[PDB]
């Protein structure tokens, strides 16, 4: 059902994305090409 | 005499007495014709 | 790092080097002044960026200009 | 009503555009 | 012309005394790049109130 | 001293200190008074005692009582 | 902060009127415990309240307070 | 009326401004008793408001719906005193004293120490100058048509 | 590069933590990047273009979506008056039970209501299902896609465009102003014939039926024929009720003026006529230059040419072409200038003339669009100026524009900026005075000595438009007038109805208190041009650094000698600037959301007598009208305002937090982070790991960047609660 | 190449065609011009005056909102006559 949606990637969005992004930023950063 | 009056004639004190005294009449002048808005 | 130039309104007063806090500034030989002598900036690597230098120049406009640009560590004035 | 197909409909078309992203970040840098 | 207590208008535009008048103190005879010395009766945001100008840059004011 | 002298002046002339002395409760301490210039004269709050002025916020009036003044005069 | 603290502590747990019998009424009625325990009750409870007298002091002895406190402010 | 305002002396909220007030003064003076000195004040205060109020109704003042004075100044000369004729006065006043004061620092400016009689001011010389210029108006037009007063172009500018 | 600023190796190579930071805020900066070419520059520009438009449609797809999933449009259709509007649902793991009634109040899930004004466009454009929300979102995400593959596209070899097809002009403007704007207008009318007023009158016209229910009885007939007055004819009745048949009309296109009276809004069969006519116009101005086609002008003849002959304005506009055409940044500056006159004017035309219907009694949404817009305005027109001085220190050729007019402007600096000082201390004395004046003779008890000027003008310039309450009998508020004559019979029934109801925002009447505001607002706008004036014209040099230019836009000081050089760059004059931006928007938004909310609430004569001293504003403004806000979460419980009343005290915090880059400066910090470091090398345990960015304090210009934006962030999030808190808690 | 000195332009400025116009019937177009926008509005506005019979915009004519292109017209074409008099043309 659609009206599950907001408890499955509501939770996905505000912490596993934000942390894998600034997961690879970090490496990103710190690699030296 | 003449030094007391160079000090005397100092900017600072001369900006004080200045307007001490244009305060004062403004002062006055109100005190005499007070309240207005407009030359009547 | 940062870049120092000196120009030819420089009248050698010698300020300037006794004035640097890392040894970057030097008086040689010349012969467009009085005083017959410029100042040089032979090492650059070790300017802080202070500019105590230019504020100790006489002439009418700097005649010792520094240009900050790229920071290293020496140039960051890092100790640790 | 905005069906539940529908509402699936969306998400499929937004991945797409997450895709086609990427590509243009990339191909900017 | 540029001489000993002559008075001259400043022409290098850097200078703080741009389009105004001081007295030349002594022009030096050596070839040196800037020989004249100007002098001026108003300090600079250093507080210098002299400096060496070049012959071009100065014009005669009387 | 020349303030606390002006203080102490300002009380004995420009003060409701007697009537407050009588009734302190009620009485509130008074001990600046503004001229009549310009409405300014609003600034005169019915502290009490028939006297007009501002209310001071400094503590005169107790200390003296403590110390046994009693009167302008002193 | 110190002296924020003492103003309404005081007028809250301390200041007030009592009966001849034990009534005890504060001056802004005990609300120290429960509203300057987060921000908001300062803000509400404290500067917005307390300051009634000021902003409404035109018309009044003390509407010189009024006019400072909004030239303090410039 | 201009703008819909109506006299002040036929405007009902001016009169009920007016008892209001009184009526405040009043009621405080009936605390303090008699000639007490208290009680005298506010009686003299309340003259005083009187006699504003009536100053204001008799002049060419225009009231609003709040009961209170609103001035113009689009240029008509019925309301002069209101703003035009007022500001003569604060050019005349200013003009004074910008004139006798640039007259002062140009004077000075050829003196043995010109930073100095900035300092400490020759007052004898100040005020003979400060009484020159009460004919400002015609000197400035007369030096700006003389070239005088504006210079040209041999000024310090910026490098670019 | 081979570190994280690969577009440029100085910061690559520095070994503290500004790399970071510095890496991320020059990322836009393309024309400084290594290796640099003119040809590639345009090339990722317009590519990044694409994105930024791609985006701009995502966020649109998202509001139908969320709208049509989540809302209340359709009920809303059914009573407009009647229901508070929904924008998305809420989730947070977060809510305590109470939270989770209080704010699903009026509905059955926790819900935000919108204050956006979408529900009242939809519904005047023609929406009326949820469905057709949907069809919408979808579409746009299919050309959201589009816009990205055209990035890719234009990005690849074959097909990046030539350095010269990015500097045709003619072209460019030609297709913009004859098909970007005037075409589109064209289809605008379009849709507004076909879909909204037939909608507007109960009839349902879809993709399903548009193609045999004809927009008007007669046809096209009327058209090709030229009778085109047919189109006029049978306008909606006084009494039409929107959205149904009841008393409704045959017309078009008509000249009406006025509100529909029900509706409180601009009648639609006058937007499409009005959209028609620009379309028209706009076409034959896109006619202009030349095009590969023969006819046309060309702008370079046309600039060199004027030139006044009397010498006044020097050698004219000869130089300018090459300088325009030459500058992304000059090109950039004139964009974002005439693009924040036009948000200003939306702003001020949308709340007299309400273009959408039901929108005027949404007392909230009303407000908050016109402070959006107003906001927007001044961000937009400080960054003009600030990419004017850009150009001066990186694009401005002096010898090019010799004895130009750009480059005389340069010459006279002097003379403008001192004037433009002159304007702001005359300005701000008398103002400030007057405002003080009032305060203490209120303050003493006699508000018969407040100093109050009407707004004479201003009344005057009404009642020329048709407002009688001035007396002045003027043009259109005189029957005499020759003006009053000539549209009496047109358009004037409708204007002059609209203009003297007094409960429309039609030229709201004035009094003494605008007089004072208005001078206000005159303050802040020359107060913030003269700082902005000051930078772009001062950026190239001054007496204090006469090589300025040779530094560039933003650098941190020039010393601590001549005097001291602190904040002598030109960027620094745009940090100066915002402050005076914010403040004199303020101004404008606080006096448009006092004035109405007086309004609203049925006490005019509030703002009338109070808005002439600042008590006032403090007292029966921002104190009185705080009261629901400070309220949204007590002891006792809390409301639906709870989340707007928190973020009014996070507001206060941001930007108390800016104080602190602004007053304190990098030496200070930098000692305390050096003792840190210490630490950390000298604990055991922690010694085992280490950073690989040595850590250093943030750099000057860095911390005012900072500090503005916390600045910034902080001043519009805690107006933003006010405003919508406080109309919302009382009207609402 | 448009860039010019002086007190007046040269004919260049003035187009293709109206470069090689005699002086006098610039004027003469250009006098004629004004004549007709003038009276388009004139009759217009007894259009607009009438007592009804103007609804549904009954009074914009086809003929009179062409012709009111004429003033625009006459501006630039007594500009150009002066332009080509001073070329001596
Ligand atoms: C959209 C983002 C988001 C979401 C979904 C949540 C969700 C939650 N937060 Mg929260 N939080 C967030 C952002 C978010 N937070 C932010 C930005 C902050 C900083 C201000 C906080 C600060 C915060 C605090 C201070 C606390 C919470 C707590 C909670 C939990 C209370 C509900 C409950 O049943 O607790 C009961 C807890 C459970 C039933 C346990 C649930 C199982 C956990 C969450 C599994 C986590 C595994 C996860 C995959 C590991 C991440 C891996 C990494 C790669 C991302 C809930 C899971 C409270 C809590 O108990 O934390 C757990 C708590 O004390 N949050
Ligand atoms: C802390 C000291 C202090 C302060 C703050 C005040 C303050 C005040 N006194 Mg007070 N007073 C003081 C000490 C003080 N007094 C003392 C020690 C005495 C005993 C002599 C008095 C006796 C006294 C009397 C008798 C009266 C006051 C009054 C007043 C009030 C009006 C002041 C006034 O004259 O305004 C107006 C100010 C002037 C007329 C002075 C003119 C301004 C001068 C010219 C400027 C100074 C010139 C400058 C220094 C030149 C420099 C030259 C160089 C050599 C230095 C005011 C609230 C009056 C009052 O309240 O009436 C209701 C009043 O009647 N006081
Ligand atoms: C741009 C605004 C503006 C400006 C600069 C002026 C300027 C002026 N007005 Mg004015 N005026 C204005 C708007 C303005 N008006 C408006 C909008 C109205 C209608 C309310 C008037 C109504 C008005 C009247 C009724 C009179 C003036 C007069 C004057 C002149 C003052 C007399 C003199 O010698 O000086 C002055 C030139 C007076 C004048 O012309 O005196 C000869 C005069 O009698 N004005
Ligand atoms: C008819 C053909 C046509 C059309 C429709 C377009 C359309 C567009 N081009 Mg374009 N272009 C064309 C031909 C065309 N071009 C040609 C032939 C060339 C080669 C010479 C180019 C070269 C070109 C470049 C190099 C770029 C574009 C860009 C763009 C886009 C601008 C961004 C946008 O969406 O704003 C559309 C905005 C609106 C519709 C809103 C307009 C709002 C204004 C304010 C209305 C004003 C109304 C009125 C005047 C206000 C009155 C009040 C006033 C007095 C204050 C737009 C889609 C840019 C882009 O983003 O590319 C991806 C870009 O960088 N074009
Ligand atoms: C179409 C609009 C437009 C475009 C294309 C540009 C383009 C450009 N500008 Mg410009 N500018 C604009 C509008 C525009 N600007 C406006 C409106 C203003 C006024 C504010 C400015 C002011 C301005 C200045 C003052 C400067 C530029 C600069 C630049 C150049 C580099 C930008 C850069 O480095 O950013 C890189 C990327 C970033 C800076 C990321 C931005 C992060 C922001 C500041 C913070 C986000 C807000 C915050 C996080 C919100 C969180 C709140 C939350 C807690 C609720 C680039 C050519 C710079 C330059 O030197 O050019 C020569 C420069 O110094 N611009
Ligand atoms: C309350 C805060 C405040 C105030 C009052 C001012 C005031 C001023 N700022 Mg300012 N500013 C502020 C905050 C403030 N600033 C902040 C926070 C910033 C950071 C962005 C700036 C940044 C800034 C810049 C970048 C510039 C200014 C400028 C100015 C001046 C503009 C001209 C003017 O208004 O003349 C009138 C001034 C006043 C009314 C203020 C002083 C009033 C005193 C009390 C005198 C009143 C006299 C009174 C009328 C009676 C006189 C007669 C009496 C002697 C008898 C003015 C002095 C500009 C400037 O230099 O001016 C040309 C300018 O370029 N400001
Ligand atoms: C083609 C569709 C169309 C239709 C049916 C209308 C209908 C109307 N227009 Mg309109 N208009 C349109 C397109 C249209 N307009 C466009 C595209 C423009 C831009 C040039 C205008 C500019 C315009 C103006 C400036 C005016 C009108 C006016 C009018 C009204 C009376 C004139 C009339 O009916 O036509 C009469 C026209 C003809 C019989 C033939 C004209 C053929 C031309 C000259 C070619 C009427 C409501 C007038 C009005 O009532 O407003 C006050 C008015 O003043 N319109
Ligand atoms: C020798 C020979 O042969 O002749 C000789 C002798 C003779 C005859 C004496 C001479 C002459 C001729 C002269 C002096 C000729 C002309 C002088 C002239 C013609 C001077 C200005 C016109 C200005 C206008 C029209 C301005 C604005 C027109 C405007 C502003 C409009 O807006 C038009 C308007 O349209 C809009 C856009 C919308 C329309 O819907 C309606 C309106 C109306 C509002 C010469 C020069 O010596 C030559
Ligand atoms: C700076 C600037 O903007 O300048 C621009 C302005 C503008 C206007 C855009 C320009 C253009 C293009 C042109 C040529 C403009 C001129 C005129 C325009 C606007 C359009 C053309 C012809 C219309 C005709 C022939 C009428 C058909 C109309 C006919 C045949 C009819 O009357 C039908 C009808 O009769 C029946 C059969 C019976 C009647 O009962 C009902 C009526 C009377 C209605 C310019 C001049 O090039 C440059
Ligand atoms: C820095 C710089 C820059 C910029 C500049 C700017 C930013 C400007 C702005 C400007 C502006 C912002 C302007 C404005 C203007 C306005 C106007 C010009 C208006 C006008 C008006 C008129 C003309 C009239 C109108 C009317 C009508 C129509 C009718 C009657 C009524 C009236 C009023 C309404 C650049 C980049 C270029 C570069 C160089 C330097
Ligand atoms: C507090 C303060 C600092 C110190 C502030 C610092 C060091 C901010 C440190 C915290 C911020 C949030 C950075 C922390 C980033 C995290 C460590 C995660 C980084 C991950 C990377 C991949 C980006 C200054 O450097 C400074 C300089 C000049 C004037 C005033 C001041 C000033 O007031
Ligand atoms: S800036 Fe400092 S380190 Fe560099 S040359 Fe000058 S004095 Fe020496
Ligand atoms: S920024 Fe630093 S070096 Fe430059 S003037 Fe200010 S204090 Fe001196």
């Amino acid at each position: 059902a659609a009206s599950f949606l907001p408890s499955i990637l509501v939770p996905l969005v505000g912490l596993i994305f934000p942390a894998f992004s600034m997961a690879l930023f970090f490496l990103y950063v710190q690699t030296d090409d | 005499m003449n030094d007391f009056q160079k000090y005397l004639s100092t900017a600072p004190v001369l900006l004080t007495l200045w307007m001490t005294f244009t305060a004062g009449f403004i002062i006055e002048v109100n005190r005499f014709f007070p309240d207005m808005l407009g030359l009547y | 790092s940062h870049t120092v130039k000196i120009y030819d309104t420089c009248i050698g007063c010698t300020q300037c080097v006794r004035a640097c806090p890392t040894d970057v500034l030097e008086m040689v030989p010349w012969d467009g002044c009085k005083s017959g002598q410029i100042a040089s900036s032979p090492r650059v690597e070790d300017c802080v960026g202070c500019k105590r230098c230019e504020t100790a120049c006489p002439t009418d406009f700097l005649s010792v200009r520094v240009y900050l640009g790229a920071e290293t560590t020496r140039s960051l004035g890092l100790a640790y | 009503m905005i069906t539940d197909f529908q509402v699936y409909i969306a998400l499929m078309a937004a991945l797409l555009a997450s895709v086609l992203a990427i590509r243009l970040g990339a191909t900017l840098y | 012309m540029i001489d000993r207590n002559s008075k001259v208008r400043i022409l290098r535009k850097e200078s703080y005394w741009f389009n105004q008048i001081g007295t030349v103190a002594t022009v030096d005879q050596s070839g040196i790049r800037y020989p004249a010395v100007v002098r001026f009766e108003s300090v600079n945001y250093a507080g210098t109130n002299t400096n060496n100008f070049a012959l071009d840059e100065l014009v005669e004011v009387k | 001293f020349l303030w606390i002298s002006g203080m102490h002046f300002h009380g004995a002339y420009f003060s409701n200190y007697s009537a407050w002395l009588t009734d302190p409760i009620s009485i509130k301490q008074s001990s600046q008074v503004v001229w009549p210039i310009v409405g300014q004269e609003i600034l005169n709050a019915d502290v009490g005692g028939n006297f007009q002025g501002i209310q001071t916020t400094s503590g005169w009036f107790q200390m003296w009582r403590a110390e046994g003044i009693t009167s302008e005069v002193e | 902060v110190v002296i924020f603290h003492f103003s309404w502590k005081m007028q809250s747990d301390v200041w007030g009127t009592i009966t001849p019998d034990g009534a005890i009424s504060h001056i802004t009625g005990g609300n120290f415990a429960q509203s300057s325990i987060t921000i908001n009750g300062w803000l509400r409870d404290f500067l917005w309240s307390q300051a009634s007298q000021v902003i409404q002091s035109y018309g009044s002895a003390s509407s010189a307070y009024g006019l400072i406190f909004l030239g303090a402010h410039f | 009326e201009i703008g819909g305002l109506t006299k002040c002396s036929e405007s009902a909220a001016f009169t009920k401004r007016l008892n209001a007030s009184v009526k405040k003064l009043e009621q405080r003076a009936s605390q303090y008793e008699a000639d007490s000195p208290p009680a005298l004040a506010l009686k003299q205060q309340v003259e005083r408001t009187q006699a504003r109020f009536d100053k204001y109704s008799r002049s060419e003042l225009l009231c609003g719906a709040d009961g209170l004075p609103h001035l113009v100044a689009d240029g008509r000369w019925s309301h002069a005193a209101e703003f035009i004729l007022p500001g003569f006065g604060f050019i005349y006043i200013s003009g004074w004293i910008g004139w006798v004061g640039r007259k002062y620092l140009r004077a000075v400016s050829t003196s043995a120490n010109p930073s100095e009689s900035e300092i400490i001011i020759n007052v004898p010389l100040a005020l003979k100058i400060m009484t020159t210029g009460y004919i400002w108006p015609i000197s400035a037009w007369q030096e700006l048509i003389s070239n005088d007063l504006v210079a040209v172009s041999e000024e310090i500018t910026v490098s670019p | 590069a081979t570190k994280f600023p690969k577009f440029s190796q100085a910061l690559a190579q520095d070994p503290a933590t500004r790399r970071i930071w510095y890496g991320i805020a020059t990322a836009h900066d393309l024309e400084a990047h290594d290796g640099m070419t003119e040809e590639n520059l345009y090339q990722k520009i317009f590519a990044s273009h694409f994105g930024h438009l791609a985006i701009i449609f995502l966020w649109t797809s998202g509001n139908l979506f969320h709208v049509a999933w989540q809302g209340n449009f359709e009920k809303w259709v059914s009573n407009p008056l009647k229901t508070r509007p929904i924008a998305h649902s809420i989730w947070d793991p977060h809510f305590g039970e109470s939270a989770l009634k209080a704010f699903s109040k009026g509905n059955t899930y926790p819900v935000n209501i919108t204050f956006s004004g979408l529900y009242q466009w939809w519904y005047t454009i023609g929406f009326r299902t949820n469905q057709e929300l949907y069809k919408g979102s979808i579409g746009l995400l299919l050309l959201a896609s589009v816009l990205l593959i055209a990035g890719w596209l234009h990005l690849q070899p074959k097909f990046r465009p030539s350095l010269s097809w990015f500097k045709n002009n003619e072209s460019r403007l030609n297709h913009h102003l004859s098909g970007l704007l005037g075409f589109s207008s064209l289809a605008w009318t379009g849709h507004l014939v076909h879909v909204a007023i037939p909608a507007s009158r109960g009839v349902h016209v879809g993709w399903d039926n548009f193609l045999t229910t004809p927009p008007h009885p007669a046809g096209l007939t009327p058209f090709f024929t030229g009778n085109w007055t047919v189109y006029a004819e049978n306008p909606d009745s006084a009494t039409h009720v929107f959205n149904t048949s009841e008393g409704s009309g045959t017309a078009i296109l008509t000249f009406l003026g006025g509100f529909h009276p029900q509706t409180q809004s601009l009648w639609l069969s006058d937007m499409a006529h009005h959209h028609l006519a620009i379309a028209v116009v706009f076409i034959v101005a896109g006619h202009m230059y030349r095009t590969n086609f023969g006819i046309g002008h060309n702008m370079k003849e046309i600039l060199d040419a004027h030139r006044p002959p009397g010498g006044r304005l020097g050698a004219g506009h000869v130089g300018l072409f090459e300088t325009i055409t030459n500058s992304l940044h000059m090109q950039l500056g004139l964009a974002l200038a005439c693009l924040g006159v036009a948000t200003s004017l939306t702003a001020q035309h949308m709340y007299a003339l309400t273009p959408y219907a039901y929108l005027s009694k949404d007392f909230t949404t009303e407000a908050a669009l016109y402070t959006h817009h107003q906001y927007i305005a001044g961000f937009l027109m400080v960054g003009a100026f600030a990419h004017g001085a850009i150009f001066f220190v990186r694009d401005y050729d002096p010898e090019l524009n010799k004895n130009n007019v750009l480059a005389r402007m340069l010459e006279h600096k002097e003379a403008i900026i001192s004037h433009l000082s002159w304007a702001s201390l005359f300005l701000g004395f008398h103002t400030l005075g007057l405002y003080i004046h009032n305060d203490t003779v209120v303050a003493f008890g006699q508000p018969e000595k407040q100093i109050l000027f009407e707004p004479l003008f201003a009344e005057y310039i009404q009642a020329a438009s048709g407002k009688a309450v001035y007396q002045f009998n003027v043009l259109l508020a005189s029957s005499t007038s020759p003006a009053t004559a000539a549209g009496n019979q047109v358009w004037l029934p409708g204007w002059l109805e609209a203009i003297n109801n007094p409960k429309t925002d039609l030229f709201l009447k004035i009094g003494p208190g605008d007089f004072l505001v208005h001078h206000a607002i005159a303050l802040g706008l020359h107060v913030t041009a003269l700082i902005l004036v000051k930078g772009a014209l001062d950026a190239r040099g001054s007496k204090l650094m006469p090589d300025k230019k040779d530094f560039g836009y933003s650098f941190p000081c020039d010393g601590p000698g001549r005097g001291g050089t602190c904040d002598i760059s030109a960027w620094d004059a745009f940090y100066l600037a915002m402050f005076w931006m914010l403040n004199t928007i303020g101004w404008v938004t606080f006096y448009w959301h006092w004035k109405h909310m007086t309004i609203w609430g049925g006490n005019p004569g509030q703002f009338d007598e109070s808005s002439n001293y600042i008590m006032g504003w403090l007292r029966d403004y921002l104190w009185l009208n705080s009261s629901p806000l400070i309220n949204g979460y007590n002891p006792f419980g809390m409301n639906n305002l709870s989340v707007w009343s928190w973020m009014f005290l996070f507001g206060h915090l941001i930007w108390a937090t800016g104080f602190m880059f602004l007053i304190s400066w990098r030496g200070y910090w930098q000692e305390l982070i050096e003792t840190l470091v210490w630490a950390h090398e000298r604990t055991p345990l922690a010694n085992l790991i280490r950073w690989r960015d040595k850590p250093v304090a943030l750099s000057i210009v860095q911390a005012r960047l900072v500090g503005l934006v916390h600045f910034s962030v902080g001043y519009i999030l805690t107006y933003a609660a006010f405003v919508i808190a406080s109309t919302s808690g009382k009207f609402a | 190449d448009m860039t010019w000195e002086g007190e007046y332009p040269p004919s260049k400025v003035l187009g293709p065609i109206m470069s090689k116009m005699p002086s006098g019937l610039l004027a003469i177009i250009s006098m004629a011009s004004l004549g007709v926008c003038v009276y388009s509005c004139v009759q217009t506005g007894f259009l607009l005056r009438e007592p009804g019979a103007i609804e549904n915009g009954s009074w914009v004519r086809w003929y009179y909102v062409v012709e009111g292109l004429g003033g625009p017209l006459a501006w630039g074409t007594h500009v150009a006559s002066w332009i080509q008099r001073k070329n001596g043309m």
